[PDB]
RNA sequence: AAAGUUGCUGCAGUUAAAAAGCUCGUAGUUGGAUCUCUCUCGGCCGAAGCGUUUACUUUGAAAAAAUU
């Protein structure tokens, strides 16, 4: 279940995979689950104390991992305490390339690799029931971005209560401020 | 005058404005469903539709193509959709 | 009405009146 | 402004926000792409194959669901011409006009149009010659014009 | 056609300021109108801005205060070495105490004091007073 | 030098000197947004490939006196 780069699995993702393992083995997930695999896992707090839960997948099997999200979600905060699952993609940060560097740059990194497009695309990934539909960047008189994220009004029942959750698995694994909004009219 | 938030315009002002002149641009055209009046079957016709769309398997013209919004048939069923 | 040679050292004096005005103020706040 | 014409126009498409594929479309994008690979062999233009998409099958943006646009969609296959479509476009439009004006010598307001048209092919052509499209030996020429169409 | 959207950034909150608005919206945005508005904001004369997210080259709105007299830009964007530095301050500001020559550095986007500290010349931008 | 009557800083071109009959019409000038160091051999180091190239900026060497 767990196929990790660095092929060190640990005692979380072995639990996690064991969880994925009782659900392919019981529920209606059958011919979804026993295909798709995950890379790694990761427990962070959130919100004072509040355990939640990272699950980082391939990208390329992705897009299945998107249309089992919500299904998996529920499973997992029922087999698990009260907590919060998240699906984020395993994405690799190239290095911006400077005049000093490795000779491996016989070929230039995609636009896919770099730094924003993939803190774009973990924003994207993270909130799955909801849209983005907008995003401001307000300007503090610190010097200080502060993101905020417009999302879509038509699935804010599932997702107002993980707004907090979100916030902090992105600023942990972003280190950039975020907050969550649902306009009242598109 | 001289006082008015550019960051939260009204639904209103936003809507009346040209659609690439708003805070963020978006169309004012539309996908809708069509059903024809000899059939059942649903077409997702564009709104501003510059080709003649016949129906797949009916064959039956469900709009004219015009200068601006598309021009369904007479006896055509249609709804606005997302 | 009245030549510009004035019009110019009234427009020049009035404002090194205002850089002087801004410098107290701007001095006034340390 | 308009590269020849004195106008100034704001028309043109406004895409939305949302890149995310629409719900309700259950196309997959080898469908949208054999949809593609049967109207390009019908021989239709990417715009013309564009707006097909657009209206009957309810595609909105073929690069938001394949990935790809439409001629790179094309030029993988392989079923893309040699010189680019708004070129030939040009080069029809400047055949049919001398056409024109070998039948109607009186035709001035026909002779400024052509010198237009012309200029438009000749900075086209330089701009594929500088992108690699066209070859370098590539010159648009007066009688090798209708032999291109 | 437009080139040097930073003029044309600059240009606009001038036009804004001189008509006593509180609020101006600016397009396109850049990374160079950025760090310019940052610079501008951290000493305390065009107060708060916030960039409107597209995706396409974005909008800033940016919330006025009142102090500014005079944002320009400066093109061509000549070279500043750090001698010539002092005569470019008096040449554009009207005071030598406040105004603000830009330069962009090696070391970043930059007022002239900043400069002189960091010891690097640059590229000239504009000056504000 | 006053002189911003040669104007790069820093002029003008409705009525005072002055914008070409008008537009397609190569060169030259200007051009939207975007991307956060190591491998071998000799004592942690030295040699080697530099890392795409520059422009730019800072540092250092070197560069007659007299004149300032």
């Amino acid at each position: 279940i767990v196929k990790p780069n660095g092929e060190k699995p640990d005692e979380f993702e072995s639990g996690i995979s064991q969880a994925l393992l009782e659900l392919e083995m019981n529920s209606d997930l059958k011919a979804q689950l026993r295909e798709l695999n995950i890379t790694a896992a990761k427990e962070i707090e959130v919100g004072g104390g509040r355990k939640a839960i990272i699950i980082f997948v391939p990208v390329p099997q992705l897009k299945s991992f998107q249309k089992i999200q919500v299904r998996l979600v529920r499973e997992l905060e029922k087999k698990f305490s009260g907590k919060h699952v998240v699906f984020i993609a395993q994405r690799r940060i190239l290095p911006k390339p400077t005049r000093k560097s490795r000779t491996k740059n016989k070929q230039k990194r995609p636009r896919s690799r770099t730094l924003t497009a993939v803190h774009d695309a973990i924003l994207e990934d993270l909130v799955f029931p909801s849209e983005i539909v907008g995003k401001r960047i307000r300007v503090k008189l610190d010097g200080s971005r502060l993101i905020k994220v417009h999302l879509d009004k038509a699935q804010q029942n599932n997702v107002e209560h993980k707004v907090e959750t979100f916030s902090g698995v992105y600023k942990k694994l972003t280190g950039k401020d975020v907050n969550f909004e649902f306009p009242e009219f598109q | 005058p001289l006082a008015k938030d550019l960051l939260h315009p009204s639904p209103e002002e936003e809507k009346r404005k040209h659609k690439k002149k708003r805070l963020v641009q978006s169309p004012n055209s539309y996908f809708m469903d069509v059903k024809c009046p000899g059939c059942y079957k649903i077409t997702t016709v564009f709104s501003h539709a510059q080709t003649v769309v016949l129906c797949v398997g009916c064959s039956t013209v469900l709009c004219q193509p015009t200068g601006g919004k598309a021009r369904l048939t007479e006896g055509c069923s249609f709804r606005r959709k997302q | 009405v009245l030549p510009k040679k004035e019009k110019m050292k009234l427009r020049r004096e009035q404002w090194l009146q205002k850089i002087e005005a801004i410098k107290l103020a701007e001095q006034k706040h340390r | 402004g308009r590269m020849h014409a004195p106008g100034k126009g704001l028309s043109q498409s406004a895409l939305p926000y949302r890149r995310s594929v629409p719900t309700w479309l259950k196309l997959t994008s080898d469908d949208v792409k054999e949809q593609i690979y049967k109207l390009a062999k019908k021989g239709l233009t990417p715009s013309q194959i564009g707006v097909i998409l657009r209206d009957s099958h309810g595609v909105a943006q073929v690069r938001f669901v394949t990935g790809n646009k439409i001629l790179r969609i094309l030029k993988s296959k392989g079923l893309a011409p040699d010189l680019p479509e708004d070129l030939y476009h040009l080069i029809k439009k400047a055949v049919a006009v001398r056409k024109h004006l070998e039948r109607n010598r009186k035709d001035k307001d026909a002779k400024f149009r052509l010198i237009l048209i012309e200029s438009r092919i000749h900075r086209l052509a330089r701009y594929y010659k500088t992108k690699r499209v066209l070859p370098p030996n590539w010159k648009y020429e007066s009688s090798t014009a209708s032999a291109l169409v | 056609v437009r080139m040097n959207v930073l003029a044309d950034a600059l240009k606009s909150i001038n036009n804004a300021e001189k008509r006593g608005k509180r609020q101006v919206l600016i397009r396109p945005c850049s990374k160079v109108i950025v760090r310019f508005l940052t610079v501008m904001m951290k000493h305390g004369y065009i107060g708060e801005f916030e960039i409107i997210d597209d995706h396409r080259a974005g909008k800033i709105v940016v919330n006025l205060t009142g102090r500014l007299n005079k944002c320009g830009v400066i093109s061509p964007r000549f070279d500043v070495q750090l001698k010539d530095l002092e005569k470019w301050q008096n040449n554009l500001l009207p005071s030598r105490q406040f105004g603000f020559i830009v330069l962009t550095t090696s070391a970043g986007i930059m007022d002239h004091e900043e400069a002189r500290r960091k010891h690097t010349g640059g590229k000239i931008l504009g000056f504000f007073f």
